């Protein structure tokens, strides 16, 4: 075992429960659900749909494509190779 | 497609939009306290005066 | 509204304390710079003179 | 819906709502010493005089 | 308190340490604040003249 | 080539694609409010006067 | 427009947080640029004389 | 309930109120000592004087 | 003291040496305000002019 | 050698090849917009002249 | 455009934020430069006296 | 209770317990050469006197 | 010498370098200190006038 | 040219962006250093007096 | 030895030093480029004048 | 000369470069220190007068 | 000459990045203190008056 | 015990032990140069003098 | 002992040594350019002087 510098003991031994130097309790314990010390209640259960505090609608459906609200197109279709803006070549292939 | 599919996130499509509803509820209740404060800073503080 | 399903491909795990934490810094970055640029609102701290 | 889906994150709705208890708690109790220590600012400091 | 459910889709152990983390931080902001934008502050730690 | 092909971060070419909609139309309005921000600026504020 | 396959090699769990995330971190600087390097941006705030 | 369910974390229920006393003793034996530290303050700095 | 059962979704292995890093952090940073915004303090180093 | 060889990346040689052309193309338009932005700030600056 | 075979070795996902991102910081760089070094840039935003 | 159980360290009670021997020896031998490198300070710097 | 167990549950590849780092860059942080805010450390390394 | 070994043992997509990344930085450095310390090249942005 | 062993970076001996030509020719295109700029900057500025 | 078994908890990997590097970082901090704080150190790097 | 079997427990990848890139740092670091504590280094960049 | 045991970092005790014999001389090495340094710096610098 | 042992960093000794020469021979390198570097500033700069 280590023989350390500093004379000894180096640790202090534990064969049981934790022993506070600052006294008892430590902990309080929980026989079942917890009880707030802010009174109550803690939390609102949701029963289903999410009731909104800010009215409704929250979100816009979505059926089948995006539908954009700056215009259209939104996007530019790829066929084949890539279309270069810059003109061409756009690479010296070894 | 599939609406069970399972995103790489782990959330469905249907789980993704429900949690956007707080994303969006909390925005607007950010909102409405921001709209608050700019009131009582309009009214006690020299902005805008 | 229509973004809801950016969760689909964002983890929430990721993106929401993103949110609420670069929401919270914005916050404390516009009190630093009206409290710095302004004469009232270190004034209104020091109160009576 | 399933009550005992475990979720990414490993814990359940019921899990995950009985934790939010010590949120809110901590929250309200932590609301509570900060309200203690704005009326002591108000009573010795010049602020709000 | 209806957001008891955030912990289903953000991690407990990056989610608290991070809000606890983030509150204290705040705190630490808002004192070094009101001692560099105040005279009353300073003084207090000075103390006697 | 194979549209169905899942790509390295799990989205195919359809996918990636519609999931670009979304970054071009936010990009988009993103410009229209910032258009409106350099107007209201430029009829404000003494920058090109 | 014809970048849409980007998301087919960039991740967007981090290519969309990194977006939105500079997008506003440069939108902060800008602010901060021209807050510190005009009078009329601090006098705005300032208000009232 | 089960006291046998491991948690994430690898710890049960009993071995993290366990680990919690040595957290509580260490912050009340930091507390005790900082006290001190105060009271020492206190008589030999200008402080509250 | 009712807490000790958040070391079952924080992991001690991360938990522990953030709150023993942070509280020794939160000390330094005291020091250096009391000695940055008071003249004993930096007066009581200097020692015999 | 192999064409088909699926390199550390998960891209193959003439997938990396497509994918720079973007890069290159993208370049080149940066490169574009940048000897605008030098011929307008020539043209209203007091630069070079 | 002989460089089209650097995806083989380094990861899109990695390189395509950076090379973006590390442009838009160069770019930030060089305006703060040159508003710090310069007297007609702070004075164009600063327009009419 | 198990001594022979190996925690999520890997480390065995009876490990850990011999490896903060070396932890406390070290603190020890750190605060001897810190109370020398005091008590020259004090003969030797106007600290104290 | 209580606390022996704390590496049952923190990884002494982690801790361990945090620690030794953490109280060398502490007495980094107090030897700035005091150079800083005396004039006999600073003369000290001056020596000769 | 003797060194064409190193990308065995040093991962090309981790060398190749700290390269590129840090002959950038060091760049920027160089730049920010002759801007600083002299005065033809902050003369040579502002031009016509 | 063995020309076909896959190194752990996955390269082998032959695909290093491939791609070590590129970073090799790289760095003369830089120094040439290089060159050039110190050439301009030395007939133009007053170093070395 | 007794600590020989860290290396079977603490990774040489991790610790080695730690040590290396934090032994060159304290170095660094000395030599900046001492010639903030002296007039013949930069004095010596002046030379001539 | 010999710590050659350092890199059997320090990985390569790791150690000869963190080698050549802290020499460049150090260098980097060693210049700019030089030009910022003497007279002639800033003045040879500046030549003729 | 086991002299054989491979710990969590895969050296054995007489493989750590083995490395610290390069950590200690190093010291011994780094010592013995920087006690020399400290000579010269006592004979040509106004310390101690 | 074993010649033949891939060690954690998956080097052999015979490994290791043979990439420690680049090491030392590019230290010598780094050394030599360094030299003639000192004797240059030596011979055009005030040092020593
Ligand atoms: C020689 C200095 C050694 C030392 C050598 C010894 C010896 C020898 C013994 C102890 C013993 C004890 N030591 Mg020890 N110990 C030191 C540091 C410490 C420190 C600390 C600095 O915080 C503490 C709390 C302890 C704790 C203790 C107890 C566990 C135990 C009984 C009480 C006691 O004080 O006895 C008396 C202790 C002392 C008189 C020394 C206390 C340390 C002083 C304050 C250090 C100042 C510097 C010293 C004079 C010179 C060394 C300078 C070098 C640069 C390091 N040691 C240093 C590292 N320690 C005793 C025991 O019970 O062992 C079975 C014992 O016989
Ligand atoms: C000597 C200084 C020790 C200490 C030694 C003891 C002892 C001894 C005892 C307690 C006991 C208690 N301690 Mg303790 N304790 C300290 C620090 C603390 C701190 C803190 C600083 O924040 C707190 C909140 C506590 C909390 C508590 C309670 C759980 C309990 C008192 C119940 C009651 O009504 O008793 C009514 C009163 C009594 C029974 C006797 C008086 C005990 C008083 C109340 C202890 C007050 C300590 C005070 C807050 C800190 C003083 C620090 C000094 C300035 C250095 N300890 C330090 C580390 N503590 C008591 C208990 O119930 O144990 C079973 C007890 O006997
Ligand atoms: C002693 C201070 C305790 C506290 C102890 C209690 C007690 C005791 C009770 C509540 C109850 C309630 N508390 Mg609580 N609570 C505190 C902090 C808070 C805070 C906060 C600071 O942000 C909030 C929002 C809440 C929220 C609530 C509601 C869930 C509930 C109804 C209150 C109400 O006005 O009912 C309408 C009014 C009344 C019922 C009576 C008058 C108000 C009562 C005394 C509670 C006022 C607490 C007040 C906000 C604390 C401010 C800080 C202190 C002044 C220092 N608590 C702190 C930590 N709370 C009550 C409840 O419904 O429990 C079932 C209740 O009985
Ligand atoms: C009390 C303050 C609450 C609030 C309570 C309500 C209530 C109550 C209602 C809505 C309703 C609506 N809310 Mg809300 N809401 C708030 C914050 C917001 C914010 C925001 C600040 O950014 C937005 C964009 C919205 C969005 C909306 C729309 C979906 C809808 C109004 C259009 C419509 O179809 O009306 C159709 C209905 C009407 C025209 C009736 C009158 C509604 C009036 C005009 C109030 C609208 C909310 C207003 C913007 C809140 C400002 C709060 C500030 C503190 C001043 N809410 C805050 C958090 N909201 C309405 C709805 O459709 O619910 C189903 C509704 O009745
Ligand atoms: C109301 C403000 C909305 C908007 C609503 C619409 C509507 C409504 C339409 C488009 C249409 C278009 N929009 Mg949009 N759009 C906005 C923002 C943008 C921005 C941008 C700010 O950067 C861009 C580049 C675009 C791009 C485009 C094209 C894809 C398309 C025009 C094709 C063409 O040749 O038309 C040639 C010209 C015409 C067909 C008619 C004249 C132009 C029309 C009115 C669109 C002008 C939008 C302008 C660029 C941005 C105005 C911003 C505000 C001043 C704040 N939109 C904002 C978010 N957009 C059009 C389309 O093709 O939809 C199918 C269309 O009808
Ligand atoms: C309109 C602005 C577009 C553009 C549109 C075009 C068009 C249109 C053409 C090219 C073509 C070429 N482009 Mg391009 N190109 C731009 C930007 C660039 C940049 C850059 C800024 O760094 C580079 C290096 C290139 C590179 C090239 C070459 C590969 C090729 C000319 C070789 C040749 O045969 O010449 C001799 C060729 C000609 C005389 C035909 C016309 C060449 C045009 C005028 C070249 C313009 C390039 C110039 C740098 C653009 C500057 C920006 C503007 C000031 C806005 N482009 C921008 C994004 N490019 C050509 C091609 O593909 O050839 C097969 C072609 O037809
Ligand atoms: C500092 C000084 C003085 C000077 C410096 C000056 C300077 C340099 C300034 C530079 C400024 C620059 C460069 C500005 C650039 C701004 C840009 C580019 C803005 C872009 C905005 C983009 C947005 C808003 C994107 C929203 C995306 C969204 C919402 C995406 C949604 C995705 C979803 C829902 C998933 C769908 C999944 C499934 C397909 C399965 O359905
Ligand atoms: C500070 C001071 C005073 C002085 C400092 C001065 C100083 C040093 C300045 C230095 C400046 C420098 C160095 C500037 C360099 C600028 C450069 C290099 C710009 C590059 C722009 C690149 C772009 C725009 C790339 C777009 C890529 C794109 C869009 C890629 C798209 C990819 C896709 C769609 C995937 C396809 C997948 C599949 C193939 C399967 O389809
Ligand atoms: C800036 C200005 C002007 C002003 C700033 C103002 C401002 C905001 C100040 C804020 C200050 C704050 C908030 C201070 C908070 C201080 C606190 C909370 C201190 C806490 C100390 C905790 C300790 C010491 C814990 C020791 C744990 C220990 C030793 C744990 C041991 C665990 C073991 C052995 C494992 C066992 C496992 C098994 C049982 C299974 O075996
Ligand atoms: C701050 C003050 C005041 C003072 C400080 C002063 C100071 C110290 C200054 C120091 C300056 C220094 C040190 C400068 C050094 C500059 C250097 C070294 C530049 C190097 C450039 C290298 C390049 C451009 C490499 C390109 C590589 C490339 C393109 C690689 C391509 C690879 C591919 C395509 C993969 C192939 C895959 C497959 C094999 C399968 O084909
Ligand atoms: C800023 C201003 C103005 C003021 C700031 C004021 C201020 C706040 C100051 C605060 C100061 C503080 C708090 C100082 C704290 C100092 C402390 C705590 C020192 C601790 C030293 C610890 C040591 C040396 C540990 C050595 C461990 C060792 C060698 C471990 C060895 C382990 C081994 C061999 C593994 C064996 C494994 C197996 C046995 C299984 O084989």
């Amino acid at each position: 075992e280590y023989k350390g510098h500093s004379g000894h003991p180096l640790i202090l031994k534990q064969e049981g429960e934790y022993k506070g130097y600052s006294g008892e309790p430590l902990i309080l314990k929980q026989e079942g659900e917890y009880k707030g010390y802010s009174g109550t209640p803690l939390i609102l259960e949701q029963k289903g749909e999410y009731q909104s505090f800010s009215g409704t609608p929250l979100i816009l459906k979505q059926e089948g494509e995006y539908r954009g609200f700056s215009g259209a197109p939104l996007i530019l279709k790829q066929d084949g190779e890539y279309k270069s803006f810059s003109g061409y070549p756009l690479l010296l292939n070894i | 497609d599939d609406p069970n599919k399972v995103w790489p996130t782990g959330l469905t499509i249907a789980e993704s939009e429900e949690l956007h509803k707080h994303v969006i509820d909390g925005t607007r209740i950010f909102g409405a306290i921001a709209i608050v404060a700019h009131f009582l800073a309009y009214v006690y503080s020299p902005w805008l005066h | 509204m229509n973004q809801g399903r950016i969760w689909t491909v964002v983890n929430p795990g990721v993106g929401l304390p993103l949110l609420l934490g670069s929401v919270t810094v914005i916050a404390i970055l516009v009190h630093y710079a009206v409290l710095s640029n302004t004469t009232w609102f270190p004034k209104y701290w020091n109160g009576a003179t």
